[PDB]
RNA sequence: GUUGACCUCGGAUCAGGUAGGAGGACCCGCUGAACUUAAGCAUAUCAAUAAGCGGAGGAAAAGAAACCAACAGGGAUUGCCCUAGUAACGGCGAGUGAAGCGGCAACAGCUCAAAUUUGAAAGCUGGCUUCGGCCCGCGUUGUAAUUUGGAGAGGAUGCUUUGGGCGAGGCUCCUUCUGAGUUCCCUGGAACGGGACGCCACAGAGGGUGAGAGCCCCGUAUAGUUGGAAGCCAAGCCUGUGUAAAGCUCCUUCGACGAGUCGAGUAGUUUGGGAAUGCUGCUCAAAAUGGGAGGUAAAUUUCUUCUAAAGCUAAAUACCGGCCAGAGACCGAUAGCGCACAAGUAGAGUGAUCGAAAGAUGAAAAGCACUUUGAAAAGAGGGUUAAAUAGCACGUGAAAUUGUUGAAAGGGAAGCGCUUGUGACCAGACUUGCGCCCGGCGGAUCAUCCGGUGUUCUCACCGGUGCACUCCGCCGGGCUCAGGCCA
RNA sequence: CCGGGACCGAGGACCGCGCUCUGCAAGGAUGCUGGCGUAAUGGUCACCAGCGACCCGUCUUGAAACACGGACCAAGGAGUCAAGGUUUUGCGCGAGUGUUUGGGUGUAAAACCCGCACGCGUAAUGAAAGUGAACGUAGGUGAGAGCUUCGGCGCAUCAUCGA
RNA sequence: AGACUAAUCGAACCAUCUAGUAGCUGGUUACCGCCGAAGUUUCCCUCAGGAUAGCAGUGUCGACCUUCAGUUUUAUGAGGU
RNA sequence: GCGUGAGCCCGGGUCGAACGGCCUCUAGUGCAGAUCUUGGUGGUAGUAGCAAAUACUUCAAUGAGAACUUGAAGGACCGAAGUGGGGAAAGGUUCCAUGUGAACAGCGGUUGGACAUGGGUUAGUCGAUCCUAAGCCAUAGGGAAGUUCCGUUUCAAAGGGGC
RNA sequence: AAACUUUCAACAACGGAUCUCUUGGUUCUGGCAUCGAUGAAGAACGCAGCGAAAUGCGAUAAGUAAUGUGAAUUGCAGAAAAUCAUCGAAUCUUUGAACGCACAUUGCGCCCGCCGGUAUUCCGGCGGGCAUGCCUGUUCGAGCGUCAU
């Protein structure tokens, strides 16, 4: 509040009273008479610098960026090792960039959770909706007091396209504990990497998967960007014959034996 | 008290600038407002577009005067030229604005054409379904696709002159005669010498008698 | 997943309007579930709580026990079960509270008033089946 | 001559009405500081702010140009972005500081004075009235119709225009109604915990229930539905009718347009407004293509742009003051509002005013019957509870400080560092593990071969074979190796 | 060249210098033996003993000060936030760049999408009217990393003479 | 008598402006590692304070160029203690 | 037990419902001081002290308990400008009866202006009420932007007697 | 050697820190526009079977009517719903802008009507009225201000 540690007329007695010169609560018949009153170190006073509205609570970020780490997200989810280290369950999944015929989720054909839930574990993301079912947990916080109860994992991400599986699924989807969905020309990177955290467990549809390059066609001022290598692998670049033809002989090994 | 070479402070912060902040948390509530005032008003004109037809406009300045928009409304002789009467105009989305002049055919015939292709567009629906009367559309052509956004269905189709042209060579016109800086020089010190040679024009005239 | 507006997920607000509600709220917030015979024959799953009723307790130190609602006391959220009692330090017998939602209605009380509303009940859940079923 | 008019001015507890106060977060005005900054201080700044006064609403105010401009011209008001920390102001110091254009949100236009209805005050308040009208009064010192500069008035001219009633159907509003375990086992006082087996999910938001409950209960999702009132919109229908009124196309002519007002001087204040931006006081005091403005004072000559001195008007904008509602990377009882509680309370002051402290037994009072000692408070037994060292001085229960018990030291402080000693009390390490021979027991693969799969395509696995001078494991004996502490 | 004593043993296959060369005292300790295998070693606490040891914080040239504050304990308690500026990090795009005033859209304060204008930059200079940037392969000289066909080509940058 | 004006008088009390300003006093909260000062110059109604240069840290970059030096030697000037 | 250290981990006891590690994000984030704020608690310390107003004593009753309860007796003081009997202001139930654990009566307490439960104030003649005083507030008017100021009979058409 | 002081430990005190909780704050966002002479806001005094306060209410007083729900309220007692929700009908003490004049007084008046005491005049009981500024109208008036007979 503005005004609290304010609604005082405290005013400081001075020195010759061998009191600190804090401002004390004037009158007296109570035990707020001759109390600090003003000063952030007095009880019932004012807090150091209080906090104030404008404070920047929110963050411009360039959308040229935005859609970097977009694309980044996206490519990241297509690496089975990184959904593994983001710690989804992806052992019984048949291939990383998952792909769902759009003839099973289009129009009302998973609008209820007991056919979603069960194409989901057809298609071998069972174990990820099971971990985060058995991963609740209640907040160590007081978030607890504050509407935030409960923790839970991520899992699988459903991004299908609006235009041509519709909106049902979205129904189908909601009620299971950790899945959510989204639109293919509208994906979010707060889901995309949970916690700034790559590799995202995504269930695309073939729709969505048809419709990907079209989306990112149709962004204005935004190319997908030209890396900074051409190979990442660098043991190949290494140990090429391009490279290693025209090095000197070493100088030494990994140990080096003690001379004195 | 300046310390460095720091560019000289100027933040006008002296009065009690925290009793008047204006933060803008209501942003994102306010569009939401916005949407649902416009989707009301878009829903109580049914048929009718949200908008009124606006005419099109050249920026005053010498900034700027390369560039049409559009206007407030229509004006008299634009509405009269066009054959809309004046009372009817606002009565079917034309906005109509009294105090502005054409002093220009061109301003006056663009206005006019507009006027004509909307009144070409225009479906009048009458007063009385089981009456109508000579100048209502008479039922048959009253079903089509209709615009319910005036401001892109009738917008500023190019409000600058395009920038690149070709033309043959020995179309190339030919120069002033002087070069183009030296007639602007002469131009300018034509302009600022009106005076004193008319004053000296007629002294001279005038020094006879 | 909460959606509408007018409905709020505040833990403090739930709270306060449920140790705050009015006795006729109270009324609802203390139902209990029939028995499945009950359920069977009436096609209703839960009924508020009545003076009179015939309940089994099936939570709680006193499982199995069986006996009539003899005191609804909305202010403090609990039924009185006849025989379910307990011995204060003079001896004397005092009823023990047990929430409604810890009991099982095993006989209704029933007149047209606590009839009507079973047909009401009855009547929503066989039209919003049936609508379910289209 | 008196009465009778009308002109002013009065009476009445005459008939009917209206205003005051509250609220004042936001809004419209008036009035109006100083602290402060200038490293002093007087102009300046704070600030056209606080305090004081008057007046409204859900918004207020402003508002349909006596505008901006100088362009190829824009076109009521308001608000956001930008213009722009710019033009400008300023002991030209400190510091201050707009506007036009441009993009957007929202868009809405209008009515009086100034004219003769003059072939008919055609207008209005009040009372009575069957509803047709009547009467009084107001009003000619002007109430209606017409007209508002975008014009209009007057003429031509031929076209064109209009009033009422339903109304399916839809959107509202009130109301009835909503899926699934309390199945088995363990812990527990109590499962809402753990394990097993199921179900619902357009509902796995939230809360309660004796501990973390989608399926025990309230609610939660979805469009539906039961009955009802009738609030809105509305496709389309039904039906009057041109005396009257209304628009357009052309036109000689006419073409009323706001005065102690504009403007000027001076004074004060204010502004970025600078030979004077607005406002106000005083003095002077207009005109009719006149007048204002065109950001340098003046005379002269042009040009541009509007048309003051009368008035109304949604929206986009401010505001959490009031009434509701939903939320949060907020605070968590010295925090968060002064107030989580019989808090603006108790209490203080003559008064204006000032103004606290203070939440938690337990799931359930089951809040300790009874015996005994005591004058009593209480104690000791006993009882309730999962628990009383949870007993209304009640969850947990720190430190300061204190009592008892045990150990120890102490010849005018104590504490502390390095280093042994004594006494007390302790953590580790170890109590084996590797191999190799000689016996016993058990088993079936141990090599090889065949077939089938996999895979890193030559390396394995699985079956069939093997079948005891193999292989594996467990005991018993001997030997080897290493492995603790101090020397 | 012979003795007597003390402290220490870092490293962990070989590699090397070498010598008195089947080996060695030469690029860092091994061999043999004994007692105990537990409070024995060792740690902690209390006390005695030898030596040492002024009360902290602060201002100050100088504090143990006869300078000030501090009886004790618990909890609270002091470089924050916003706008503007600057330099240096990390990013994206790059002669451009900036979606979020606004509009569209949404699973609804999120995320996603859109563009006109505008800001900054792309040109300076003068009070202003105004004018407004190539003689050269965008110059010559000396350096200059790196390349080089080994003759010079010469980045950044510095100094210098010019346009 | 600068006396008295509610224990208040060389200008009462209450609330607000107001968290008034202070070149002045006091305080300013975990650890380790590396580097490490100044009380001097010029200007200031400057003398208990600032700015300015110096001393210090950090971050770099350049070919870290074959140069740099609180030093000696040699050769050659100046000085008035 | 680990770490140079801030700290981290474990054993035992108490206790009763939530909590932690890792990577990012965030801040009202680390106390011995500020004659710091609030609260609590010490030494001093069973210490200073409880000494103005002449003063108490005997027997009995009551009671667990009697110097400060009561009865009787004695001895004393106030000595009619009283320590007497009634009032004004002010207080508000302190008045009366009954009962009484704690707290208060700076010792005690059976007693009390304390605590608890019940009662108690009767007017034509006593006061208020009526009158006017100093003075205050209206009105008519006049000022003031206004809250309001003056005005009190003043530049006012301001009433009461009968048939 | 005790006592005393100090140190260390266990238990018991004192005190209320820590942990956990939260029908409370704080901040943001969304919807809405509704006080009063038809007497508001605010104040006082009263009202329950057993209440001091808080909450609610006004002599119809912990409330009445009406509608909805459908069996309670609860500390005890009592009885045959409810300390329920909703809320369109009422009641609404003394006041307060506060209005007969006053008010530091439960003070002092006047008018109309009714009912009693022999009563138009006095007394008593009851009911309804009596403020100011201003507007419109009504009626009664004033003025050689003025017009005709
Ligand atoms: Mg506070
Ligand atoms: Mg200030
Ligand atoms: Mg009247
Ligand atoms: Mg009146
Ligand atoms: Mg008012
Ligand atoms: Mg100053
Ligand atoms: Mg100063
Ligand atoms: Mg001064
Ligand atoms: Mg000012
Ligand atoms: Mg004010
Ligand atoms: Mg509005
Ligand atoms: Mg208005
Ligand atoms: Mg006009
Ligand atoms: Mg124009
Ligand atoms: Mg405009
Ligand atoms: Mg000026
Ligand atoms: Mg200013
Ligand atoms: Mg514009
Ligand atoms: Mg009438
Ligand atoms: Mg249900
Ligand atoms: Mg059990
Ligand atoms: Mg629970
Ligand atoms: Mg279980
Ligand atoms: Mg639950
Ligand atoms: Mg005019
Ligand atoms: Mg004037
Ligand atoms: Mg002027
Ligand atoms: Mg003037
Ligand atoms: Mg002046
Ligand atoms: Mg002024
Ligand atoms: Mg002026
Ligand atoms: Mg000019
Ligand atoms: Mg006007
Ligand atoms: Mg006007
Ligand atoms: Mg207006
Ligand atoms: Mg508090
Ligand atoms: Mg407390
Ligand atoms: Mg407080
Ligand atoms: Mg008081
Ligand atoms: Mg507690
Ligand atoms: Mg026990
Ligand atoms: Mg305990
Ligand atoms: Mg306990
Ligand atoms: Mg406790
Ligand atoms: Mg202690
Ligand atoms: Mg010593
Ligand atoms: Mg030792
Ligand atoms: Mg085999
Ligand atoms: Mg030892
Ligand atoms: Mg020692
Ligand atoms: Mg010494
Ligand atoms: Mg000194
Ligand atoms: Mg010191
Ligand atoms: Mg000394
Ligand atoms: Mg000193
Ligand atoms: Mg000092
Ligand atoms: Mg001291
Ligand atoms: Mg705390
Ligand atoms: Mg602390
Ligand atoms: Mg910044
Ligand atoms: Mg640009
Ligand atoms: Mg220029
Ligand atoms: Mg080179
Ligand atoms: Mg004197
Ligand atoms: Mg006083
Ligand atoms: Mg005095
Ligand atoms: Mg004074
Ligand atoms: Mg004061
Ligand atoms: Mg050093
Ligand atoms: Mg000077
Ligand atoms: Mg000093
Ligand atoms: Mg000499
Ligand atoms: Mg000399
Ligand atoms: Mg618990
Ligand atoms: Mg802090
Ligand atoms: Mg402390
Ligand atoms: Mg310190
Ligand atoms: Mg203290
Ligand atoms: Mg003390
Ligand atoms: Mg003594
Ligand atoms: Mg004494
Ligand atoms: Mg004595
Ligand atoms: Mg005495
Ligand atoms: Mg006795
Ligand atoms: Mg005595
Ligand atoms: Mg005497
Ligand atoms: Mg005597
Ligand atoms: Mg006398
Ligand atoms: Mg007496
Ligand atoms: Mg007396
Ligand atoms: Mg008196
Ligand atoms: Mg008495
Ligand atoms: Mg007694
Ligand atoms: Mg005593
Ligand atoms: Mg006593
Ligand atoms: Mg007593
Ligand atoms: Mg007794
Ligand atoms: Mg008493
Ligand atoms: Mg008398
Ligand atoms: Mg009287
Ligand atoms: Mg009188
Ligand atoms: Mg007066
Ligand atoms: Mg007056
Ligand atoms: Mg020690
Ligand atoms: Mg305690
Ligand atoms: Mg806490
Ligand atoms: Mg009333
Ligand atoms: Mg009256
Ligand atoms: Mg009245
Ligand atoms: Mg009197
Ligand atoms: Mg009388
Ligand atoms: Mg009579
Ligand atoms: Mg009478
Ligand atoms: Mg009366
Ligand atoms: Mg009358
Ligand atoms: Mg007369």
């Amino acid at each position: 509040s503005e005004k609290a540690g304010h609604q005082t007329s405290a005013e400081s007695w001075g020195t010759g009273r061998a009191v600190a010169r804090i401002p004390r609560v004037s009158g007296g018949g109570t035990h707020r008479a001759g109390q600090g009153a003003f000063g952030n170190m007095c009880r019932s006073g004012r807090m150091f610098a209080p906090t104030k509205i404008w404070r920047k609570w929110h963050v411009k970020i360039n959308q040229g960026q935005k859609r970097f780490a977009t694309a980044s997200a996206l490519a990241a989810s297509a690496v089975a090792p990184l959904l593994m280290a983001r710690g989804h369950q992806v052992s019984t999944v048949p291939e990383v960039p998952l792909v769902v015929d759009s003839a099973a989720v289009a129009g009302d054909a998973v609008a209820k959770t007991a056919a979603a839930y069960k194409l989901l574990k057809a298609i071998g993301a069972g174990p990820d909706v099971e971990k985060v079912k058995k991963s609740k947990k209640l907040r160590a916080g007081k978030g607890k007091m504050r509407g935030r109860r409960h923790r839970q994992r991520r899992g699988p991400l459903i991004v299908y396209s609006p235009e041509h599986d519709g909106k049902e699924l979205v129904k189908g989807f909601r009620n299971i504990p950790g899945v959510e969905t989204c639109p293919v020309d509208a994906l979010n990177l707060l889901q995309l990497a949970p916690g700034g955290h790559l590799g995202r467990f995504i269930v695309w549809t073939s729709a969505a998967i048809k419709q990907l390059d079209a989306v990112y066609e149709s962004k204005k001022g935004f190319f997908l960007p030209a890396n900074i290598v051409s190979q990442a692998d660098l043991s190949r670049l290494i140990n090429s014959t391009e490279i290693q033809s025209v090095l000197r002989a070493p100088k030494g090994e990994a140990r080096t034996k003690r001379a004195c | 008290a300046i310390k460095h070479n720091q560019q000289i402070p100027n933040n006008h912060f002296r009065k009690h600038w925290q009793r008047r902040v204006r933060c803008h948390f209501d942003q994102p509530g306010k569009k939401v407002t916005r949407r649902l005032a416009r989707r009301a008003k878009a829903a109580a004109l049914a048929p009718r577009p949200v908008d009124k037809l606006r005419p099109i406009v050249r920026c005053p300045t010498v900034k700027y005067n390369r560039r049409t928009r559009l206007g407030r409304g229509f004006t008299l002789e634009e509405l009269k030229a066009a054959g809309i009467p004046r009372l009817l105009a606002p009565t079917i989305g034309i906005a109509v604005d009294h105090r502005r002049k054409n002093l220009s055919e061109e301003s006056l015939a663009a206005n006019v054409q507009r006027l004509k292709d909307y009144k070409a567009r225009l479906i009048l629906f009458p007063r009385k379904s089981n009456k109508p009367k000579k100048a209502d559309t008479p039922k048959d052509q009253q079903t089509a696709e209709t615009t319910t956004s005036l401001r892109t269905s009738f917008g500023v189709e190019q409000p600058l002159a395009p920038g690149f042209t070709e033309i043959s060579k020995s179309e190339i016109p030919a120069g002033i005669e002087g070069g183009a800086y030296r007639a602007l020089r002469k131009a300018r010190s034509d302009a600022r010498l009106v005076g004193v040679r008319e004053k000296r024009a007629k002294e001279k005239a005038e020094a006879e008698a | 997943m909460k959606v509408r507006p007018t409905v709020s997920s505040s833990r403090r607000k739930a709270r306060k309007a449920h140790f705050s509600a009015p006795s006729s709220v109270r009324r609802v917030i203390m139902s209990a579930p029939l028995s499945k015979e009950l359920r069977e024959k009436y096609n209703v799953r839960s009924i508020p709580i009545r003076k009179g009723d015939e309940v089994q307790i099936v939570r709680g130190a006193h499982k199995d026990k069986e006996g009539k609602v003899t005191s609804v006391y909305r202010l403090k959220y609990v039924i009185h079960v006849e025989r379910v009692t307990r011995e204060k330090a003079t001896g004397q017998t005092v009823p023990i509270g047990i929430h409604p939602s810890n009991v099982v209605i095993t006989k209704l009380h029933l007149d047209k008033d606590r009839e009507n509303i079973l047909a009401r009940i009855k009547a929503g859940r066989e039209q919003v089946a049936k609508a379910k079923g289209k």
